């Protein structure tokens, strides 16, 4: 019987919705519901007793889905005349089986949905032609099955389009179907949108009847609901039929309210839509006067006055949709197809700006990319209306260069909408980075367009912020806005002596300016950074009027020896050390970048460098080696080999007898003076000034040794460069050939350089690291600092003003190794390129770059060991000549390329048998294996190199070469292995077709391939590429070699019988 | 125990969800996987500085075979939580699915959507392959049931969504 079934049925779906019920009941009334649902032949009858309307909502539900449920899985079962009878009982509840609008439930109405859906799904036009004409006559009945049929669509289109829950039989004849009467369906939503809008606004401001209206406004939503379920993949003929109508009437909705945000996701999910250009051309209706009059309008109420939820997200929507809508001009416009620049292309600018002038973070940051997008464009940077639009756009990227809204603080109106968009303080420090660090291209793009007005908001943000306002600065509104005005200054300063020639620019003002910088004077060390940064970005101008020389030096040498009030009483603090090392690299830039100037000076700055390094307790070494990095700098404008080579020798006597002498050499050469000499020995072990000196003289040798060879060049012209002595000859080729003043005193200090890096290698032995004290056993590891750096994680801004000094002498240490470290292999790297010839033709240099660069490899880290590759091998290979292939770098990148192969094997053997300490170490693992197939890519093709076919001529280097790069494809990354198939192993066998071949090693060549089809498999382009590299070898392989149809007989699932036709016809001519 | 909230948790089969509540719960980790067979309400209660807060999270099973009344669940339901594996793509694939189901029934209620299983090594969805938040202005958190990482976040967004205070905290 029904009804006593359809009793127990409410009293299991009763108990199943009750949270509080327990799990045996649940389990009983669901197993009851489904064997129900499974084997009962009057489910339908049961299923529309409980679904009527005097029942419960929860019972209702329960019923269309046994409705739902009988469809979806005994539709095959159930004989022509049941079905009949189901489709016309859900069809009449459509008609008459539902409450109103705004009475029945959004479940109820998604259940009763789901049902049409579903035997649409199982036959719509085969054997139901009538079923649009139907849900027609079901809507013009009223509102309720109007809203009843919007849902059907929409989750039809979802299903059989987005989803495809279907079969493709099935799938394909519905899709078909779909856009056959697409003109119709289009045509049904659009009326219905139009004629509810306006029995909607006929009545929108009514107290008479507001339950009409409610109606026909949640009808109109949904619609758009509905609306944007087909706009991102129906043909574009519909969206812009009757005159882009439904653009228009989209448009227009977006100052209506309760319609606003569907019409703006509508829009922008027609904005959104790809493919090709000529079908994207439409979109430019947009444009139009009606349709930019409305959109102008909607955001024009971006006043960013309060935060209201519905208006925020509103304005978030139409904001994608305004950035969408303008990558999209700027891809028509460049095709130069037919589209012109729109006629209201201004106001969608006076629109989009109202997004950047808003308080919301999120908002500017998501308008950027469209900025950058047109001001690079080659139509549209030259139209007037842009470049009448980049003033304000250039105030208001002032005002977003500075750090303000934090969703703890309430200093601007930012704060509450960085509360709504940002968990913490935190999540929004990392946005804002990212988005300035977008914001400086931008930014220049705009400095680009119009240098004059950006000079004039750059130096008046300047003045203001010269002449207005722990003791000292830290992270205030002060230190903020001297940062955002000194990014500011230093962008558009630099650009604008890029963009506008030597007549144009205004040197009276740039000068003006100078003055007012060096005048002001303060003892904040934060302030003075941003005060030195501020000079170093001004002193372009002094080319003009080069007698403010010496106080630029008074700004910055001053700086040098800069400190607190107190100076021996606390330790140094990370913000003085700071402005310290910040003018000392403002002086290198000044020095470096316009030499010819500070010529005349030399002597006094020669001077006043050797006053400052005559206590040599005064300066740090990174101060020293700095200062006496820009005096060589200046030192090259002497344009004469043998006076720079007099000035380098006097300059580095000193470092030399320092380096020379006997002890330094017992030093640097054995482990044991070594690390006696460092400190390592014993644990007052509070005390790191007994050897701390020791490290500081010998990190002043390397550190000067490194300036040296990086800072030493002949001159650039020809004429210039053999004029002076320089050039020794010519090339072949014409090339010239030159010679470094340094050379003679660089190749006198190599050997105990080599010496250095030889025992620092060494150290990392387990038996030589055991030396050290157990506070310094860990001392050569890597810094918390570089560990959280390379693992991503962003530690909060210790401020640089207290508890700045690294308080751990351990952190002291490792800092110090980790330097002479980089910088030892720093000047390896460096030498090649400064001291070319004498350099590469040291005798037995390689043998010795193997006893000292390469010598303990097996035990140096990751961390350790691509720096040194990234640092010194691949300068060293890169600046080579090939003269001197054979002789250098062949025999070095034999047992490397070797030795690098292995260990990444076994690295990864690591990784694949698979708390940070652990997780630390892979992604050095990765990061160093994308160093090492770079190298090895850069090294060989660009298809080979004559360094790539020297290097291939040669036995050891190409065996390890190829299988590196064979076996590199079973590494867990997907995007080497597209790049390392496609661009080196084919160029490799390719280059060892002709010849000999070994019996196996093809078959653990293909058998390798094989792993990496097992590896990756999935990934479309590695799957691709990885199959053509296969067929390549086996049919460039297998009419040679046997052994590789049995590789292809280990395959699982091979047949047998069509490999036996594939090699017969491999065997025909 | 001030406000009740219905949290409907939703993902496809094998996400860890079931293990999330119970982990929440008991602070217990399950190492086998029992599928959930139809619908298991459990509360979890919070304790913040505008005083506790309830949540009945309806853990949903994920399985189509093991679903009893799968939208039915999501009547009357006031935030939801879809929850994928980073470790199956499958998952974030049917991600879209969910929601969809999600929404069509509780229009305009909070969700957050929810990466399982990131302690595992192999992660076969990374971090920039997750766009769909972004896309229906859903909030994404990177979560684990096992190592616990980003525990509340969920939580703490939704109850921050619902009770309309940026400022709570548990
Ligand atoms: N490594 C790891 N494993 C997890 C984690 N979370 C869950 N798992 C495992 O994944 C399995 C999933 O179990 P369930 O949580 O019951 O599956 P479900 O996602 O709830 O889906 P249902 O079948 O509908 O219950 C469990 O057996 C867990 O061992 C996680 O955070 N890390
Ligand atoms: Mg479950």
């Amino acid at each position: 019987q029904v009804n006593a079934l359809c009793e127990q049925l409410v009293k299991a779906v009763t108990v199943m919705m009750d949270p509080n019920s327990t799990q045996r009941y649940r389990l009983e009334a669901l197993k009851f519901c489904e064997e129900f649902k499974e084997k009962c032949p009057i489910c339908v009858p049961c299923g529309l007793r409980l679904a009527e309307k005097t029942q419960v909502a929860i019972v209702r539900h329960f019923g269309l889905q046994i409705l739902e449920h009988v469809v979806k899985f005994r539709w095959n079962g159930m004989s022509r005349l049941e079905k009949v009878y189901l489709k016309n009982s859900v069809m009449e509840l459509i008609a008459n089986g539902t409450l109103n609008i705004l009475e029945e439930e959004n479940h109820i109405k998604d259940a009763l949905s789901r049902i049409v859906v579903e035997m649409i799904k199982r036959e719509w036009p085969q054997h139901w032609p009538d079923m649009l004409i139907e849900l027609d006559t079901l809507s013009k009945q009223g509102e309720t099955q109007t809203e009843l049929v919007m849902f059907i669509l929409l989750r039809l289109a979802e299903d059989v389009v987005t989803f495809q829950t279907l079969p493709p039989q099935r799938r394909r004849d519905i899709q078909q179907t779909l856009t056959q009467n697409m003109e119709r369906i289009f045509s049904f939503l659009l009326n219905t949108l139009q004629e509810n809008v306006n029995k909607y606004q006929q009545v929108k401001t009514d107290t008479s009847q507001e339950s009409k209206a409610q109606a026909n406004c949640r009808v109109g939503v949904a619609a758009l609901n509905t609306l944007a379920g087909y706009i991102d993949w129906v043909s574009m003929s519909h969206i812009t039929a009757e005159n882009c109508k439904l653009l228009e009437i989209l448009c227009l909705l977006l100052n209506e309210q309760e319609l606003q945000l569907g019409a703006a996701e509508c829009l922008l999910i027609a904005v959104s839509r790809k493919g090709k250009l000529e079908d994207r051309k439409p979109l430019m209706v947009l444009f139009g006067d009606v349709a930019m009059h409305y959109i102008l309008s909607a955001a024009q109420t971006a006043d960013g006055g309060g935060l209201v939820e519905k208006h925020y997200v509103f304005l978030k929507r139409l904001c994608q949709v305004l950035c969408a809508l303008g990558n999209q001009l700027c891809a028509l416009l460049g095709a130069d197809s037919d589209v012109e620049t729109p006629s209201n292309f201004g106001k969608y600018l006076e629109s989009f700006l109202a997004f950047t002038t808003h308080p919301s973070q999120f908002l500017r940051s998501s308008t950027q990319m469209t900025w950058g997008a047109l001001f690079r464009h080659e139509i549209l940077s030259r139209d007037p209306l842009l470049l009448a639009i980049i003033p304000k756009y250039l105030r208001a990227s002032m005002t977003n260069l500075v750090k303000m809204g934090f969703p703890s603080k309430t200093d601007s109106p930012s704060c509450e909408y960085s509360r709504f968009d940002f968990d913490s303080d935190e999540d929004f420090n990392a946005f804002f980075n990212s988005s300035r660090a977008q914001q400086g291209e931008v930014m220049r793009l705009a400095c680009r367009l119009d240098p004059k007005t950006s000079f004039q908001m750059a130096g008046e943000w300047l003045k203001y912020q010269l002449s207005t306002f722990s003791l000292c600065s830290v992270f205030s509104p002060s230190f903020v806005q001297w940062e955002a005005m000194t990014l500011f200054l230093e962008s558009v300063i630099t650009q604008m002596f890029r963009t506008l020639n030597r007549e144009e620019i205004p040197v009276n003002d740039g000068i003006e300016l100078l003055q007012m910088v060096l005048n002001f004077d303060t003892k904040d060390p934060l302030i003075l950074s941003c005060v030195l940064t501020n000079v170093s970005a001004l002193f372009p101008f002094v080319t003009y009027r080069p007698e403010f020389l010496p106080q630029v030096f008074s700004k910055l040498f001053s700086s040098v020896t800069f400190e607190t009030v107190e100076e021996s009483k606390a330790p140094r603090t990370r913000a003085v050390r700071n402005v310290r090392r910040h003018a000392c690299s403002s002086i290198i830039k000044m020095c470096r970048d316009y030499p010819q100037l500070v010529l005349p000076n030399f002597d006094m700055l020669y001077n006043h460098v050797k006053q400052l390094l005559s206590n040599e307790l005064l300066l740090t070494q990174m101060e020293k080696c700095a200062l006496m990095e820009a005096l060589v700098l200046i030192s090259n404008q002497f344009k004469n080999y043998e006076r720079q080579k007099v000035f380098l020798e006097e300059l580095m006597a000193p470092v030399a007898s320092i380096w020379l002498s006997q002890d330094m050499h017992r030093v640097l050469s054995d482990v044991d003076a070594f690390i006696a000499y460092v400190g390592t020995d014993q644990k007052d072990p509070g005390l790191e000034d007994p050897c701390g000196l020791n490290r500081a003289r010998m990190s002043f040798c390397v550190y000067s040794i490194l300036g040296v060879v990086k800072r030493t060049c002949w001159p650039t012209d020809l004429e210039e460069a053999k004029a002076g002595g320089f050039v020794v000859g010519y090339t072949s080729s014409g090339n010239p050939i030159f010679r470094n003043p340094c050379t003679e005193q660089i190749l006198k200090l190599l050997d105990n350089l080599l010496a250095l890096i030889r025992t620092h290698n060494t150290l990392y032995a387990p038996e030589m690291l055991a030396k050290m004290a157990e506070p310094f056993t860990k001392a050569l590891d890597m810094l918390d600092a570089e560990k959280s750096a390379i693992l991503g994680l962003p530690q909060p801004l210790l401020e640089l003003n207290d508890s700045p000094v690294f308080k751990t002498v351990l952190e002291r240490m490792q800092r110090f190794f980790s330097t002479l470290y980089e910088n030892c292999f720093h000047i390896l790297g460096k030498a090649g390129p400064s001291m070319q010839q004498d350099f590469y033709t040291v005798e037995d240099l390689a043998t010795q770059l193997l006893s000292s660069a390469f010598v303990n490899l097996n035990n140096i880290p990751d961390y350790r060991l691509r720096p040194m590759l990234r640092v010194f091998v691949k300068p060293l290979v890169l600046f080579c000549p090939p003269e001197h292939y054979e002789a250098l770098v062949s025999p070095i990148l034999g047992p490397l390329f070797t030795y690098l192969h292995m260990r990444l094997s076994q690295k990864w053997q690591v990784i694949n048998q698979r708390e940070s300490q652990e997780m630390l170490e892979e992604q050095l693992v990765r990061m160093l294996t994308r160093e090492v197939m770079d190298l090895i890519t850069v090294c060989c093709v660009s298809e080979l190199t004559d360094l790539g076919k020297c290097l291939m001529k040669h036995e050891d280097v190409c065996t390890a070469l190829l299988i590196t790069a064979f076996n590199s494809l079973a590494w867990k990354d997907t995007l080497s292995c597209q790049r390392t198939t496609s661009q080196l192993c084919w160029p490799l066998l390719k280059q060892v077709l002709s010849g000999t071949l070994l019996a196996d090693a093809v078959t653990w060549l293909f058998t390798s391939v094989l792993k990496g089809l097992q590896m990756h498999g999935q990934h479309d382009g590695c799957m691709a590429s990885l199959v053509h590299l296969a067929f390549q070898i086996y049919e460039a392989l297998r009419p040679r070699y046997l052994e590789i149809r049995a590789v292809m007989e280990q395959i699982p699932e091979i047949q047998k019988d069509s490999l036996d036709q594939f090699d017969c016809k491999l065997l025909n001519p | 125990p001030q406000v009740q909230f219905k949290l409907v948790l939703v993902g496809d089969g094998g996400t860890g969800k079931t293990t999330f509540v119970k982990r929440h719960l008991t602070g217990e980790f399950e190492k086998k996987y029992v599928a959930t067979l139809g619908v298991e309400v459990h509360p979890l209660v919070f304790h913040t500085n505008r005083g506790p807060i309830k949540f009945n999270v309806w853990d949903t099973a994920g399985q189509e075979k093991f679903g009893g009344l799968r939208d039915g669940y999501y009547i009357q339901a006031q935030c939801a939580i879809i929850m994928f594996d980073v470790t199956s793509r499958v998952t974030y694939k049917n991600v879209p699915n969910w929601h969809r189901d999600l929404v069509r029934v509780c229009e305009n209620i909070p969700i957050v959507l929810c990466g399982n299983k990131v302690d595992i090594k192999d992660r076969k969805v990374k971090a920039k392959s997750i766009v769909f938040h972004r896309k229906k202005n859903l909030q994404y958190y990177d979560i684990s049931a096992k190592s616990n990482y980003n525990f509340e976040k969920p939580f703490l967004w939704l109850a921050r969504k619902l009770i309309g205070d940026p400022n709570l905290e548990f």
